């Protein structure tokens, strides 16, 4: 039945359908569904110095 | 190696490369088909080996 192919992407297919479903928040460890983020004072970075 | 390959059978030099593949040489569903094979070889194997 299988008949993959390279054009076709099975992942981040998978990506995409669970970010319509759920949200990307929750940790959940069955499927190790664990969002990938960055810091957001790390990318961005405001230099509002120190008080 | 030459023992495992993977070929591309369609030959079509307009749409290419790499779409000339995944798309496939559709045979009748009315009809069983049948293949003749002809193959041809060339090696270097030498007398004694691992």
């Amino acid at each position: 039945i299988v008949l993959d192919l390279n054009d076709r992407n099975s992942e981040l297919s998978y990506q995409y359908l669970l970010a319509d479903l759920t949200s990307r928040w929750h940790y959940f460890a069955l499927w190790n569904q664990a969002v990938d983020d960055y810091d957001h004072h790390v990318r961005i970075l405001e230099n509002d110095g120190y008080e | 190696d030459h023992s495992n390959f993977y070929t591309n059978i369609v030959q079509n030099v307009d749409v290419a490369p790499s779409d000339a593949a995944t798309q496939t040489i559709k045979l009748d569903e009315r009809s069983r088909w049948g293949g003749e094979l002809h193959t041809i070889l060339k090696t270097n194997a030498p007398n004694v080996t691992e």
